[PDB]
């Protein structure tokens, strides 16, 4: 499974 | 037999003049690809690249497509932000890469966690082994290091790595037991290639093995011909399997003085084959 | 920042003449990801050619596999044409059934 990930 | 890892690889890239940024995502369990997203297609969705994953309802696909569709939006900012951070124009093609995932023992428990970035092939940031601190590669990655420290990202990530990553990895391993937790040995052989009147090329083959980990070597009279062996990069055949050959340049008649030594996790004991004329 | 591609041209299965097969081109170890790979039969590009998905290695270097159905003969010349930004001019590797 994928993932939701941060900005920068 | 149970050191297995789920791995996601992201790749975002700008195309000035000609096109919006492209997001391409692949997912692996070990050496076996099982997913694929591409934002550059007819209404992008994530798609199966393995058999045991098509058993998953449109629940998986929908959740997984949106994740990528948002990760796409995210990596379009990451390109425009890294412009600011690196004092760069809307002119050059620049490139984000990301690898996250989790290694897991034969007991199925977390063993290692991964998250790391790279702008233009240079390491940019990398979550450390503890899953609690970071490693910025330059002063521009430090801007991001403190953004994320001030945001408890290393927590959000550890959760996924210790929780969802490890749980779904065990799902995957189970749904495709025979396909994932199986190591098929190579089909080895030696060929003969006269490069002269005088000398010849002995080439040692390894075909159709899985996984990709293999160790071919040449030995003349029981010694390491390390400096004098031609080794090619382990390559994919196009069918879950891999190849690799080792080749050495010998005299003539002195051919049985050489031996090829194959080591693979599919083999009971290591191999030792010479040229059979 | 930038990396020049490696190229291997081989077949999925030990080539016998007249027997259908798959011609592979493994471009690897390059950066950026913009690359161009053509599969050629007698200097002409083969119609139906497909590639892998874009993955990369631990050192961030991309790899791609191009592949096509092909019948190897003894008079036909099969080759791979890679043109990347890092190359002075397009490189051409020929298929060799012994490699």
């Amino acid at each position: 499974t994928a993932f939701t990930i941060p900005s920068i | 037999m149970g050191s297995h890892s789920m791995r996601y690889f992201y790749t975002a890239m700008s195309r000035p003049g000609r096109g919006e940024p492209r997001f391409i995502a692949v997912g692996y369990v070990d050496d076996t690809q099982f997913v694929r997203f591409d934002s550059d297609a007819a209404s992008p969705r994530t798609e199966p690249r393995a058999p045991w994953i098509e058993q998953e309802g449109p629940e998986y696909w929908d959740r997984e497509t949106q994740i990528s569709k948002t990760n796409t939006q995210t990596y379009r900012e990451n390109l425009r932000i890294a412009l600011r951070y690196y004092n760069q124009s809307e002119a050059g093609s620049h490139t984000w890469q990301t690898m996250y995932g989790c290694d897991v023992g034969p007991d199925g428990r977390l063993l290692r966690g991964h998250n790391q970035y790279a702008y233009d092939g240079k390491d940019y940031i990398a979550l450390n082994e503890d899953l609690s601190s970071w490693t910025a590669a330059d002063t521009a990655a430090q801007i991001t290091q403190r953004k994320w420290e001030a945001a408890r990202e290393a927590e959000q990530l550890r959760a996924y790595l210790e929780g969802l990553c490890v749980e779904w990895l065990r799902r995957h391993l189970e749904n495709g037991k025979e396909t994932l937790q199986r190591a098929d040995p190579p089909k080895t052989h030696v060929t003969h290639h006269p490069v002269s009147d005088h000398e010849a090329t002995l080439r040692c083959w390894a075909l159709g093995f899985y996984p990709a980990e293999i160790t071919l070597t040449w030995q003349r009279d029981g010694e390491d011909q390390t400096q004098d062996t031609e080794l090619v990069e382990t390559r994919p055949a196009g069918d879950r399997t891999f190849q690799k050959w080792a080749a050495v340049v010998v005299p003539s008649g002195e051919e049985q003085r050489y031996t090829c030594h194959v080591q693979h996790e599919g083999l009971p004991k290591p191999l030792t084959l010479r040229w059979e004329p | 920042i930038q990396r020049t591609p490696k190229i291997q041209v081989y077949s999925r299965h030990p080539a016998e003449n007249g027997k259908s097969n798959f011609l592979n081109c493994y471009v690897s170890g390059f950066h950026p990801s913009d690359i161009e790979v053509d599969l050629l039969k007698n200097g002409e590009r083969i119609e139906k050619v497909e590639h892998s998905d874009l993955s990369f290695s631990k050192d961030w270097s991309f790899y791609l596999l191009y592949y096509t159905e092909f019948t190897p003969t003894e008079k036909d010349e099969y080759a791979c044409r890679v043109n990347h930004v890092t190359l002075s001019q397009p490189k051409i590797v020929k298929w060799d059934r012994d490699m």
